[PDB]
RNA sequence: CGCUUCUCGGCCUUUUGGCUAAGAUCAAGUGUAGUAUCUGUUCAUCAGUUUAAUAUCUGA
RNA sequence: GUAUCAAGCUUACAAGUUAUGUAUUUACUGACCU
């Protein structure tokens, strides 16, 4: 995300898996982080879709409740239209607040 | 400021096609790719010709167009691949007549780029897999399956990446119930780039690589990757499984190569030339098309080369390993981009430049004259078999699709003296190249010509019965004479037939079976074999107006109004009825109509009075004599029409200016009146019958023909003069016609083009017609006609009489002298045959003067063989009298690729003496090319290319008075308009320049920021400045208010000028605009900026009256962006802000489908707006019968 | 105001203004007060902060459309070459960013580079006409 | 002309009063990523490294 | 504590100097976070 500039994103191909989002993260879009204006579903690779991987979160990893979105501002910028945008690694949030 | 879009006549250059099983029945179906427009044709089969089922806008580029048969399945599906990241999978519903998005899925950023995919597609035969490729570094794959709704799923796209590798073409490899296979040529470039030997770069030859899709697996995996020895373009599919030697061929220069794997070897067969054509110093020879045919007995392919020659390729293998291949001469079209061979003999060829070609398919086969060679049997000394061309005999001419690509150059223009004015279009690319005049009419035809005398006034129709087709007699009448002419041969006056009453006639029809009812003075006739006429009709004096006819129902009127039907019965004769009105006269027509079912009276009166007032009854024996619904008019009907024109009953009154348009429906009567206007005499509504359907012909100072084409309600006029009646027509002669004259002579006339808008008529040319001018003087026009590559013809007969030289020369002492002189005699149609192609670096032009009207060479000019026409203008000296003269640039040895030109030339001329010839006077010498020429103040100034030069008439040669060099890289347009000139630069934009009176100084005071490539331009105002790109934008840019012209001439604002103009729009067309024209289309609308595009496109930007109208349009648009996306994915906003951001324009055209759509989102838009979709509808049509056709 | 103001939390909450807003008015004709903006945004690229400088990046990645993307192009000539690298590496990167976001239409927004002695630098196929 | 006294003005503490038990009592926050700014602090001639140009090292 | 709007009660009467490195706070940003 924005917020933290150490994650990084998968940015593989796009298949036809429909991204998800927890009860946390609802609403929240994946690249700018804003609340408002869906435009486009989320297409992730099958990798991260896989297994045990299914009905999760796209950032925070947890289980998914709603459909993952687009903004019409990524959508016109077509930040959309990239490699999918799974977040992968987890460093220095959400991990050492585990061990405080 | 405020500018709205709007088509008249769309794309018509093909750049793909594709014949399948679309509609999903036996008979087979076109789908092709304007480029912009995607179109379904249906080749209808017992006539031959072309009928257009639908046509709609994608809003992007078509990069890749492929169909293909799913696995078990009947009806064919299409793949769509754009500039757009989204591919599209189409199914075209034959019900609702749209094409149905299954499904549209992403893989990429838009943009035509290198990296994303688009370009090139394949498919696997057996509807499998699919292949979307670009040029460089990646290739996806997606899997296609059906699922028990019998439904198309596709899964996640494979990768096939291969970093710093070209793609040249791909292709599928059909299998039988294997692992598909995809084929392309490959090229790996990083050893031509690392190494600045240079020779790293020669020894990089074609790879062709084979990728195998293992479904079992989940991958795309590199299986077999061959160097070839030549340099490949594209590959053609071979059938398989337990077809034949399933592979792939290589066209190649000179080459066609099979290649397949394992043991096969590499058959490779010289392609054959012709015996002795002037167009091979140094050059190759390849295909442009493939089209395979599976006839399923053997399968062939009907390859073209890039003159036009048809090549038979047919494989013919003893054992499963191939053994020879083997092609020959088929035939000579004009040259296509795509071919589509069709079941039941046919091929419709779609050239890339020009009218497109429907041939039917006379002698399959032809393997019993022609000497062909094959590939194994040991010839050498490169291809050494010829063929000599030929005219027309396994294929026959059927249907000419018309086409107006390639628009190069286009006047508005009144030269004609009509009352609407006509376009001038150049069109075609060298020997097929024509001058084309468009009306707004339609084409209607002459067949046959009469001289009846005096002056009639009507001309009827009736026959014998009601399931015939001869028409047994048409009758003439004016007050007195009968004239009940004999439809057939021999027409003349006749005796007294079977029909025939007495002399005063007025009006006849059919009612019975064959009982003719017929009007006159004394009179009721019921005619059929026996002249059972009861002529009564007599409440004392009054007996002669107001006929009104149906086929079931009758209604006659006296000086009244609402009277007598006198009907028959259905198993005797006529009777009366005694209910009278008795109606206070104001009586001025009466027109009806009837429906095919009913036992009963079943049908609608109207009628149309003196007073502003119509009145529409139905006069049911309930409900009987008594107004139904009530009329408003302004002034008077002066006529009437009813007609049902769908597959709501259309209630048409019209007026001595304008016509209406109702919606009568059978209970209740909303009417909802659509408004048109038409010296203006009173109008006449009449009922014809065509293509199935009725219409009605409504006819003022000029006619004017509506009818509904699928729902679409187009009145289009008539090409023809004022006609003052019209009538249906049906014989032997011609099936169906309109018999439509009262002015001192008979004719029968035809309608058979009946869909388009224009009428094209074209007159034929020798090379490409670069631009022309209008002599406003005895109206003519002269064109220059340039080619590169191509011969004059005093050079041609040079080089045949060289080649008749070297062929009586070379060991004549064995002789034929009879071959030499056979081809020097033998002038073969470049049109047909293909033009010869002169090398590289020479330019072949010519002048024609040419009168518009009857299109004949007036004069013509020939120039020499490095002398290339550019640019042209008339003009009228200011040190000189009257007498006219023409400044033409020319260049020599221009040589293109890389440019280095040699100098160029002026040469002028007189135009003696009203403008049949043309005289030489001087040619004066020039550095850089001319290629602009502008009369400006009485006299001329021309761009050489960085260099602006206002000239003056010498005896000798021109003598310049002024220069500029500040001016930027090339000149290629300029314009004037009076006190400022607008140099067009060919690279980054215009330019003004004030010329002084007192001094002469061209001293620029203001330019603009952007950079555009501009070609064309065109004056709105004194600020307002147009323009056009290479690439599809249109932009006007306006000055800012001050812009002080008087700067008198070092430093600059940015490089260059310091008062920066600012630009209110620019916008997308994705097509070349290369003639913008201010003009007014219509007499009595208003001024509209007429653009035309290089694919046949034509279009017009329409200023907004007020801000309410501009607010509600701007609406529109934005709630159709929404509720109907395009078909390509590529997204509307995006497409028209593709190089440049969209300013203040809206595009119509996307606010045109909102009548294409299901009334189920027409009603949410309408709502949203809070109106009706008649309403939004109409509000739609109001700027395209205000402003446009 | 906000980007004439001293402090750089101002220039970079007003370059996410300009950014939000350059995505809102895209295609309505508002481009002169995005060029009079951006013309205060770009000396504001020079910063060394994460924040600020990603701010600016998005800014400068929502005007390249609206405006369109010449004048942004515009705005990278004659500082893809400086010799000092820390503008040098920052402009390239932003001319990456352009050239991901829209390739094809910096086709006709390019300008012309002439010829050396050995190679050939010149578009040859935009120079000629009809 | 100088000296003493008085009156008027230009003005440099004015805080809401004083007293009872100073009248009696009160006032919690993190952890992550990054940045700006104060205090403290200190700044002999060739050759190449490096740098937009500058500013560490080896040399006599 | 106030400025208007009736009944309660009251006489029913008199009457023509930029800058570096670091020990070190103070603030600021990312809709950072159970
Ligand atoms: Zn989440
Ligand atoms: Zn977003
Ligand atoms: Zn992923
Ligand atoms: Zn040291």
């Amino acid at each position: 995300a924005k917020h933290h500039p150490d994650l990084i994103f998968c940015r593989k191909q796009a298949g036809v898996a429909i991204g998800r989002l927890c009860e946390k993260c609802d609403g929240k879009c994946v690249i700018c982080d804003s609340y408002v204006r869906p435009c486009t579903l989320v297409r992730i690779c099958d990798e991260c879709n896989y297994g045990s991987y299914q009905g999760r979160c796209v950032i925070c990893g947890g289980p998914g409740v709603s459909d993952a979105y687009y903004c019409k501002e990524c959508t016109i910028q077509e930040k959309d239209r990239d490699g999918c945008p799974k977040i992968v690694n987890l460093g220095s949030s959400k991990t050492d607040l585990f061990y405080e | 400021m405020f500018l709205y879009n709007l088509t008249l006549q769309r794309a018509t250059g093909i750049s793909f096609a594709i014949h399948g099983n679309f509609s999903g029945t036996k008979q087979q179906e076109i789908v092709v790719s304007r480029g912009k427009i995607l179109e379904l044709l249906r080749p209808d089969p017992n006539t031959g010709k072309v009928h257009t089922l639908l046509t709609v806008e994608v809003f992007g580029v078509i990069r890749s167009l492929m169909a293909f048969r799913l696995t078990g399945g009947t009806k064919d599906y299409i793949v769509v691949g754009s500039d757009s990241g989204r591919i599209v999978i189409l199914e075209y519903q034959p019900s609702k007549n749209m094409f149905e998005k299954i499904h549209q899925e992403t893989f990429g950023k838009s943009g035509c780029r290198r990296i994303v995919p688009g370009q090139f597609l394949a498919v696997d035969p057996k509807g499998r897999a699919v292949m979307i490729s670009a040029i460089e570094k990646q290739k996806l794959v997606y899997i296609l399956n059906r699922d028990a709704a019998a439904r198309l799923t596709i899964s996640s796209p494979l990768e096939a990446h291969k970093a710093n590798t070209l793609v040249y073409h791909v292709v599928g490899v059909d299998v039988g119930f294997e692992n598909p296979m995809f084929a392309c040529l490959e090229m790996d470039y990083e050893e031509a780039d690392n190494d600045p030997t240079g020779e790293a770069a020669a020894n990089t030859q074609q790879t062709l690589t084979f990728y195998e899709l293992d479904l079992g697996l989940n991958h795309v995996v590199r299986k077999y990757s061959e160097p070839l020895e030549e340099h490949g373009n594209f590959l053609i599919t071979v059938p398989g499984g337990s077809d034949g030697p399933s592979g792939v061929l290589i066209c190649s220069e000179n080459y066609i190569t099979y290649k397949n794997f394992g043991d096969q070897p590499d058959i490779r067969c010289p392609i054959p030339r012709r015996r002795n054509d002037l167009d091979d110093p140094e050059r190759g020879m390849i295909f442009v098309c493939s089209a395979t045919h599976k006839t399923k007995s053997m399968f062939f392919f009907l390859a073209q080369t890039e003159q036009g020659d048809i090549f038979k390729i047919t494989l013919e293998t003893d054992e499963d390993m191939v053994t020879e291949i083997r092609l020959k001469y088929f035939d000579t079209v004009p040259v296509a981009a795509a071919m589509c061979v069709l079941k039941t003999g046919f091929l419709f060829v779609a050239s890339e430049f020009g009218n497109h070609y429907l041939y039917q398919i006379a002698h399959l086969g032809d393997d019993d004259e022609e000497p062909e060679f094959s590939s194994a049997m040991p010839l050498e000394e490169g291809d050494t078999f010829f063929f000599q061309p030929r005219p027309l005999k396994n294929l026959v001419l059927v249907d000419e699709l018309d086409s107006l690509s390639p628009i190069l150059f286009c006047q508005i223009a009144d030269l004609a003296n009509e009352d609407t004015p006509q376009l001038y279009v150049a069109c075609g690319r060298g020997p097929r190249s024509s001058l084309r005049v468009l009306r707004h009419g339609l084409e209607v035809s002459e067949m046959a010509v009469s001289e009846l005398p005096g002056n009639p006034n009507a001309v009827w129709t009736v026959r014998r019965h009601i399931e015939d087709e001869f028409d047994a007699y048409i009758i003439v009448s004016f007050v007195n004479a009968t004239l009940v002419l004999s439809i057939g041969e021999t027409v003349e006056e006749v005796t007294d037939s079977g029909f025939l009453g007495t002399t005063p006639t007025l009006s006849c029809s059919l009612l019975g079976d064959d009982a003719l009812v017929q009007v006159y003075p004394d009179g009721i006739r019921h005619i059929r074999a026996d002249k059972r006429v009861n002529e009564w009709k007599t409440p004392g004096k009054k007996t002669i107006v107001k006929c009104a006819v149906n086929q079931r129902q009758v209604v006659i009127a006296l000086t009244g109004g609402e009277l007598v039907y006198f009907e028959m019965d259905p198993s005797g004769q006529l009777n009366e009825y005694t209910e009278r009105k008795e109606m206070s006269a104001d009586v001025v027509c009466m027109s009806l109509a009837n429906v095919p079912p009913g036992e009963q009276r079943s049908r609608f009166l109207a009628v149309g009075l003196v007073d502003n007032t119509v009145r529409i009854i139905s006069l049911d024996p309930s409900d009987c004599l008594q107004p139904l619904s009530m009329q408003a008019l302004p002034a008077q009907p002066e006529s009437l029409c009813i007609v049902e024109m769908g597959g709501f009953l259309y209630l048409n009154i019209g007026l001595q200016n304008g016509v209406l348009l109702r919606t009568v429906l059978d209970p209740v009567t909303g009417d909802l009146s659509d408004t048109r206007t038409r010296g203006s005499r009173p109008v006449k509504l009449f009922r014809v019958r065509m293509q199935g359907q009725e219409a009605v012909l409504a006819m003022s100072s000029r006619s004017w023909l509506s009818y509904s084409y699928q729902s679409r309600f187009h009145l289009t006029p008539l090409s023809y003069e004022t006609l003052e009646f019209a009538s249906g027509f049906a014989s032997e002669q011609c099936p169906e016609g309109i018999v439509a004259i009262s002015t001192n002579t008979l004719r029968i006339l035809a309608l058979e083009k009946l869909g388009a808008v224009f009428n094209q008529v074209a007159f034929p040319l020798q090379y490409t017609p670069r631009k022309f001018v209008i002599h406003p003087e005895s109206n003519n026009l002269i064109i220059i006609e340039t080619d590169h590559n191509a011969y004059t013809e005093a050079t041609k007969a040079q080089r045949k009489q060289q080649m008749a030289e070297e062929m009586v020369e070379a060991a004549g002492e064995d002789l034929a002298a009879e071959m030499a002189a056979a081809f020097l005699n033998e002038n073969l149609p470049e049109s047909i045959f293909g033009a010869p192609k002169a090398g590289n670096g020479q330019w072949a032009s010519v002048i024609r003067v040419m009168n518009p009207i009857q299109g004949n060479t007036l004069d013509l000019v020939q120039l020499e063989q490095n002398e290339a026409a550019f640019s042209v203008a008339v003009c009228r000296f200011s040190n000189t009298g009257e007498d006219w003269y023409v400044l033409v640039g020319v260049a020599k040895d221009l040589i293109l690729n890389p440019r280095s030109v040699a100098g160029g030339f002026v040469y002028t001329y007189k135009l003696v003496n009203n403008g049949e010839k043309l005289e030489f006077l001087h040619k004066t010498p020039v550095e850089e090319v001319p290629a602009a020429i502008a009369p400006f103040q009485g006299r001329v100034l021309i761009g050489v290319g960085k260099l602006l030069r206002v000239y003056d008439l010498g005896k000798k040669k021109l003598l310049r008075k002024c220069e500029n060099k500040h001016i930027a890289n090339y000149i290629s347009g300029i314009q004037t308009i009076g006190h400022r000139v607008i140099v067009s630069d060919v690279q980054e934009s215009f330019i003004w320049v004030r010329y002084k009176r007192n001094e002469n100084q061209l001293i620029i005071f203001a330019d603009d920021t952007y950079p555009r490539w501009v070609t064309t331009a065109s004056l709105l105002d004194y600020d307002t400045v147009a323009g056009a790109d290479k690439f599809g934008n249109i932009c006007v840019v306006r000055l800012p208010p001050n812009t002080n012209d008087e700067v008198d001439e070092d430093r600059g604002l940015l490089n260059g000028a310091s008062q920066k103009a600012e630009v209110i729009m620019n916008y997308h067309v994705g097509e070349t605009v290369l003639s913008l024209q201010k003009t007014t289309l219509i007499p009595g609308g208003s001024e509209s900026l007429v653009y035309t595009t290089l694919s046949g496109g034509i279009g017009i930007l329409v200023p907004f009256t007020s801000h309410e109208d501009h607010d509600f349009f701007q609406h529109v648009e934005m709630h159709l962006r929404s509720e109907h996306p395009p078909l390509c994915g590529r997204d509307h906003l995006s497409f028209r802000s593709y190089y440049f951001p969209v300013k203040n324009v809206i595009d119509g055209d996307l606010c045109e489908q909102f009548n294409s759509m299901e009334p189920n989102k027409q009603k949410n838009v309408s709502e949203e707006l809070d109106r009706t979709p008649p309403e939004v509808s109409k509000k739609l049509e109001d700027i395209r019968t205000r402003y446009a056709f | 105001d906000a980007l004439m103001d001293r402090d750089l939390v101002h220039r970079q909450t007003a370059s996410a203004v300009v950014q939000h807003m350059s995505l809102g008015v895209y295609g309505f004709g508002c481009e002169d007060s995005l060029n009079h903006l951006l013309n205060y945004v770009w000396p504001n690229v020079f910063e060394t902060s994460p924040h600020v400088i990603q701010a600016v990046m998005g800014a400068l990645e929502g005007l390249r459309v609206a405006i369109g993307p010449c004048r942004m192009l515009q705005y990278c000539l004659q500082g893809l070459f400086h010799p000092a690298r820390k503008v040098r590496d920052v402009y390239w990167k932003i001319y990456n960013s352009i050239y991901i976001g829209s390739q094809d239409a910096l086709i006709a927004h390019y300008p012309r580079i002439y010829n050396d002695d050995k190679n050939t630098y010149i578009r040859y196929e935009l120079d000629y006409i009809l």
